[PDB]
RNA sequence: UCUAGUGGGCCAUUUUUGGUAAGCAGAACUGGCGAUGCGGGAUGAACCGAACGUGAGGUUAAGGUGCCGGAAUGUACGCUCAUCAGAGAAAAGGUGUUAGUUCAUCUAGACAGCAGGACGGUGGCCAUGGAAGUCGGAAUCCGCUAAGGAGUGUGUAA
RNA sequence: GGAAGUCGGCAAAAU
RNA sequence: CCCACUGUCCCUAUCUACUAUCUA
RNA sequence: AAAGUUACCACAGGGAUCUUGUGGCAGCCAAGCGCGACGUUGCUUCGGCUCUUCCUAUCAUACCGAAGCAGAAUUCGGUAAGCGUUGGACCCACUAAUAGGGAACGUGAGCUGGGACCGUCGUGAGACGGUUAGUCUACUGAUGAAGUGUCGUCGCAAUGGUAAUUCAACUUAGUACGAGAGGAACCGUUGAUUCAGAUCAUUGGUAUUUGCGGCUGCCUGACAAGGCAAUGCCGCGGAGCUAUCAUCUGCCGGAUAACGGCUGAACGCCUCUAAGCCAGAAUCCGUGCCAGAAAGCGACGAU
């Protein structure tokens, strides 16, 4: 058999990979976030210069397989205050935003269509009527609670996914005093937080998610897993047309490979490219978290400058990055 | 099985006497002289345990055995247990 | 070879936290924070 | 026990201890 | 007079016979079980009490009284700290503790500590690159003192 | 790769 | 013994039917 | 004339039926209580594959102590079972190393290999028969009714499990050290083995995509047209699965043992120890990772 630290080998009790540990809080650092939620689209292979001192491929180039995760900006819909107790952390109270998008309202219902859409109705009414209760609760969190987690949901509509329920979750707000975290959450109420503001493509992060099920084996598969030290290679912007165009390559193109991502679609929003494989198949939600413990060796610290990113047809033996140059080489078709 | 389980010195031979168990030289310590001399085992005089053992020449505790004393034949009593000590340590009858 | 729980290795990890780490990561968080 | 070995002894073990004490 | 059932064993004590690596083996001895439940020994064929109709009350045996558990977290005096406490392997080891027993010094100053001496024949006598007390082998004398060895060890090529 | 498997070219493919 | 051969093996992987399973 | 004897005895019958590392013997002493310790003199059926764990009485890995231990390579001795301890035929080579054991019939309901009686004929001797006689539970995962009004979302974490291993290369170096011969190490750095968890961009494999093409044969009088053939045969073949035949990733704190010390009595000195306090092993306990009490719980939304 395998390692005894992973048994009992049973199905994960959650579709979305839940964070089990957040980086330790620091008052010296100002107020920011630590985790983000994305959707796996697939991976390609890229050619990257190797600036690895002491290595035998120093000042050379290697080919690396890199997973692409679409990460549309996340909407902060609430905040949760946690108070330390002799029996552990306890959720003291929760404050939600006044207006919640249908994407996050669909989470509370198994049948949103048959529902009367009554979620947060009186909550929105009391929010508009009197703000003294909201002020009392926020003052309660900043005075008593020691850990602050913002409720954020993903804009699943932008992703080419048939699912319309947003994966609501909590992001621990590490940095500054408790009042600073509360002020940060209130300012960011109803707004959007971007992965460009959270991660910046040169740090060492961990990816967590549920693996894909292999059926029945002599149970094997569909288990919660935590990959450590997955390096971000590029946080590409969806709007920019140079997202998949490096400086050594030009050739204006998009990260979505020609022919589309297999069983996922076309990536149009901000995407994240991580070195190596990540758990879960395509179209499954993955969670990203910062480094709990600081460890930047040369591999985790060296800068990265991509040279060429493959966008060939992953469906089948693709042999052309873009239909433009495909038509330039291939003879003119009958159509 | 039928064999001699004790160290000895070499129909009538109904049992089997192991060659390894058999011993031919005995360390005899003189009484007056107080010196141990390795003399050949000329023969077994009498074994108080059993006349058959005496006939078979089994070297046991208290058995009388004759050894050459020309370099010093005289009898001697075995004061040790050859089956356990591994050596035929006896004291001269003098 | 020594394992990851080597007491000296933990000591050297602590020493290198304030040498090739820490400060360059704190301001790195600050930059995307003010963003 | 708490040490390596049970202080409590087997009943036939106690009796033969009494027998060994007698002889 | 006559008429049923019984003709085994087990365990233990004492004496004794040999013993034997060490077990034990052989008698005798009266017990206990065997035909017999009960209280206690955490549990039990053999251990401590006790021997039996059905009940009420009182009092005990053996054993117990922190809680499980009925009954003093009673009284008085001591011992013990175990980084494996406590409820034959045995000859010993321990700068572990407590009492004693004996013998020694001690205001002629007890030990301990500081300040010193720790000498002269003599480097006694040999030994060998050499060893002057302390490479080594034999002697083991001496004058002076308050006391200093033919030297307690370090040391020295010596 | 080619019997390194197993006590072993057992079964297959080769012919 | 030599040569050839091969999932016997390194080290297993995939496919097919049947079985296996549930229902009346 | 026979009689005794037989432990030289033989053939039938009857009864009985804890363990490990120190040699012995004989003397000389011999603290002591005739013994007499330590010392001293002599002389010389079993047997092995897999497997699971476990023990340390430790082969390697980690750290110390000692030794004429310059360095390197060792030897011996401590703590130490975390982690390993191969591949082939007394070898063999690799390897960091190829340690010793338990599961009392190790794991034969994981696994395999290397007759008795009676009779008859019988001198000192052996064979030629008739009867015969065997005897629910645990674990792996999977649902699951339910207190908590009801349903749902986001979480808390009691508790249980745990995981990483080893090597050689760069630099420090041809320096420390050494007549020379030789020749370190720490920090830092790059790779590789063993294991673990994933993944399918690329590569290989796979063909019921019966997807396309080619071939053979068959059937429609012919041409063509098609359709066929238990998946007839061959080439390619997506998608999926899959491969140390492909690719990624594998963490931090203290507390200690051996041991080295500090202050410091006991004991006017001294002393790492008694009260105290540091340094210190791959060890221990946490963190991280997995599970989430299906009779542990919180916040929130709606009613």
């Amino acid at each position: 058999h395998g390692s005894l630290g992973f048994l009992p080998r049973k199905r994960a009790s959650r579709q979305r990979g839940k964070v089990k540990a957040f980086p330790k809080d620091d008052a010296s650092k100002p107020v920011h976030l630590t985790a983000f939620l994305g959707y796996k689209a697939g991976m390609t292979h890229i050619v990257r210069d190797l600036d690895r001192p002491g290595s035998k491929m120093h000042k050379r180039e290697i080919l690396e397989a890199v997973t692409v995760i679409e990460t549309p900006p996340m909407v902060v819909v609430g905040v949760v205050g946690y108070v330390e107790t002799p029996r552990g952390l306890r959720s003291l109270t929760t404050v939600w935003a006044e207006h919640l998008s249908e994407e996050v309202k669909r989470r509370f219902y198994k049948n949103w269509f048959k529902s009367k859409k009554k979620a947060f109705t009186k909550y929105a009414k009391k929010y508009a009527e009197s703000t003294q209760s909201i002020n009392r609760e926020l003052e309660r969190i900043k005075k008593y609670c020691s850990v602050v987690r913002v409720l954020a949901h993903t804009q699943i509509r932008k992703t080419p996914l048939a699912q319309k329920k947003a994966h609501l979750m909590e992001i621990q707000v590490n940095g500054g005093s408790v009042a600073d975290k509360v002020e940060w959450a209130r300012e960011h109420f109803e707004k959007t937080v971007d992965i460009k503001s959270t991660f910046e493509q040169n740090e060492m992060i961990d990816v967590i998610g549920v693996t894909r099920g292999k059926g029945n084996e002599g149970n094997a598969g569909y288990m919660h897993r935590t990959q450590l030290n997955s390096k971000i290679y590029r946080i590409g912007a969806g709007d920019d047309a140079k997202n998949a165009s490096t400086d050594f390559d030009a050739t204006e193109k998009r990260i979505t490979p020609m022919g589309g991502f297999v069983r996922y679609g076309v990536v149009e929003n901000d995407f994240v490219m991580l070195n190596g494989a990540t758990p879960g198949p395509v179209k499954r939600v993955l969670t990203l978290r910062k480094s709990l413990l600081t460890h930047t060796s040369r591999k985790a610290l060296e800068p990265v400058s991509l040279k060429w990113i493959d966008t060939a047809s992953k469906f089948g033996h693709g042999r052309f990055q873009t239909p433009a140059e495909a038509k330039q080489f291939l003879g003119t078709l009958k159509k | 099985k039928r064999m001699i389980t004790k160290a000895t010195f070499v129909k009538y031979e109904r049992f089997i006497r192991p060659m390894a168990l058999r011993q031919k030289k005995a360390n005899v310590t003189h009484k007056e002289l107080g010196v141990t001399m390795q003399l050949p085992i000329i023969g077994v005089k009498k074994n108080p345990q059993s006349p058959t053992y005496t006939q078979l020449g089994v070297l046991t505790k208290g058995t009388v055995i004759e050894v050459n004393v020309s370099e010093l034949g005289k009898y001697a009593q075995i004061t040790n247990n050859p089956e356990l000590d591994g050596c035929v340590n006896a004291l001269l009858l003098t | 070879t020594s394992g990851p729980r080597d007491n000296n290795r933990n000591k050297w990890a602590k020493k290198h936290l304030k040498k090739g780490k820490r400060a360059k990561n704190s301001n790195f968080s600050k930059f995307l924070k003010k963003k | 026990s708490l040490k390596k070995k049970s202080k409590r002894r087997t009943t036939r073990l106690r009796s033969r201890i009494e027998k060994k004490a007698a002889e």
